[PDB]
């Protein structure tokens, strides 16, 4: 009938791509790593504009958003219960199929328990075993201690939210419970302290917006976009909200009033926004400065 | 007060004289610099070593070179020159590389203000030839602004740590050419076998890349 959009829909990806932004100085910030002497090229204005164009293409690749997946369902499947083996072993065996040309989500990884039960490895056992035999750079077999609540607050205090997300992406699968818990705790710390600019021009801004829109808490991000003269992004945020909440007070108000542009933010501020007063004030201020520039 | 003085060589010179036989004098080589590109050197000659020190260091401050530095830490480009029989090959290096050079070059580089450079001295290792050979090469280095003005093109710096981002370091003050620089499929530049042998993993030396104190 009428399906609500997904994170990977072309319409949503286009909206989130623009709201993210592209900043070549931030996207290609100098990395603190082993250095080599730089190279130099003599370029005309056309060769320079082409070199900058290629950098923009390489940046749009580096800003490719990770897919937002739902939590994976725990694996609890028994293949066999050979009770004659009960009490013959004290430690369980983990068998991993290490055939090279198999996707890691299709590899049979089974566990022979001391009870004699042959079962499929759990999601946590699977990712641990895949790291043992197919080690991925940046991933650890044992969970790093940085992901404890006490150590994440330290990273948040230093405004290292992007490092937290880079570490989580490297350690956990996108559908893991640890991956989703860490991302959500990071998105929430950003909303509470208004640190939305830390994720702009990164591949993590869209996932953050997706989280706020689905949880109906876009008031903080909407205010941040107006204070930064990003009304185009603020208006797209309100439209994405209506698209994902069609049967809502704000979405109907926009239909009844045929609102467009800045009017959408006014409709949303009155009906569904929790900080409706702070938005009208923040929006009023913007219209004033825009009139001063016009005059 | 802003200038520091460093000794590079103290020699005892013996002069045979008509009536007094072998006499002993002192020849001193000293370098001066303020650490901000202004540096010089001078020879001093006196019977007493302390007098030779005073003559050299006071004279050197009146023969100052200005040395251009890239980002105030290294040279603008690789410099390879010969002065008499002393060869000096210098390489531009990134920050954190330090001064991996002949100890005399290290001393002079601290006076100039160069923090990161590799240098190799070959042939005769004559301190005077090395000192004046080093200053000759450092004073004749073309900066990026000079390169842009000479060729009327942008000088674009590509750093691997910054990915494909093009960093314009210098733009011509005059008009900007519209014709790309000709792309000679193969450059006819002369190469150093030592540099190539190293890049190909064929350079084996127990003394290269040894751990040393911070310089």
């Amino acid at each position: 009938e009428t399906k609500k959009p997904t994170f990977m829909d072309e319409e949503v990806q286009s909206i989130l791509t623009k709201m993210t932004g592209l900043n070549l100085q931030k996207t290609f910030k100098p990395a603190i790593q082993e250095l080599k002497p730089p190279t130099y090229k003599l370029m005309t204005q056309a060769q320079l504009e082409e070199a900058t164009r290629q950098a923009v293409e390489a940046a749009k690749v580096r800003l490719k958003m990770p897919p937002v997946l739902e939590e994976r369902v725990p694996i609890n499947d028994v293949l066999a219960e050979d009770k004659i083996l009960e009490g013959t072993e004290t430690t369980k065996y983990v068998f991993t199929d290490i055939s090279y040309s198999i996707p890691h989500r299709e590899r049979f990884i089974v566990v022979r328990e001391p009870s004699g039960t042959l079962r499929k490895a759990s999601w946590e056992e699977r990712d641990r075993m895949i790291q043992v035999y197919f080690p991925k750079e940046g991933r650890k077999i044992l969970t790093p201690i940085i992901f404890k609540e006490e150590n994440l607050r330290t990273m948040y205090s230093q405004d290292r939210h992007v490092d937290v997300l880079n570490l989580c992406f490297a350690q956990f699968e996108p559908d893991s419970t640890e991956y989703i818990k860490v991302h959500h705790k990071t998105y929430e710390d950003i909303d509470k302290r208004g640190k939305y600019d830390l994720l702009r021009s990164t591949r993590y801004f869209g996932g953050m917006v997706w989280y706020f829109v689905n949880n109906k808490k876009i008031d903080g991000l909407l205010i941040d976009q107006i204070q930064r003269d990003l009304i185009d992004d603020a208006t797209n945020l309100v439209q994405l909200y209506h698209v994902l909440h069609p049967d809502g007070q704000s979405a109907q108000g926009a239909k009844d009033q045929a609102a467009e542009g800045i009017n959408l933010i006014k409709v949303f501020a009155k009906t569904e926004a929790q900080k409706g007063a702070y938005i009208e004030l923040t929006l009023q201020t913007y219209q004033e400065a825009l009139s001063r520039h016009s005059a | 007060e802003d200038f520091d003085t460093r000794i590079l060589e103290v020699r005892n010179v013996f002069t045979m004289t008509a009536k007094e036989g072998r006499k002993k004098s002192i020849r001193v080589l000293v370098a001066v610099g303020n650490g901000k590109g202004a540096a010089g050197f001078s020879i001093g000659k006196a019977t007493d070593r302390m007098d030779a020190f005073r003559k050299a260091k006071n004279r050197a401050v009146h023969h100052l070179h200005y040395i251009e530095r890239y980002e105030d830490h290294t040279i603008f480009h690789d410099i390879s020159l010969r002065f008499k029989r002393t060869h000096i090959k210098m390489k531009k290096q990134p920050k954190g590389y330090g001064l991996r050079c002949h100890r005399a070059i290290i001393t002079i580089c601290r006076l100039i203000g160069i923090k990161d450079m590799y240098a190799k001295v070959s042939g005769s290792i004559n301190m005077l030839s090395l000192t004046q050979g080093l200053f000759r090469g450092l004073s004749r280095q073309e900066t990026h602004q000079q390169l842009a003005d000479k060729k009327g093109l942008h000088v674009v710096e590509i750093r691997e740590e910054c990915g494909p981002l093009p960093i314009v370091v210098a733009s011509p003050r005059g008009p900007l050419r519209k014709d790309p620089e000709p792309e000679d499929e193969v450059p006819d530049v002369k190469l150093d076998w030592e540099d190539v042998k190293t890049a190909q993993g064929m350079k084996r030396s127990v003394w290269s890349n040894l751990k040393r104190a911070a310089t």
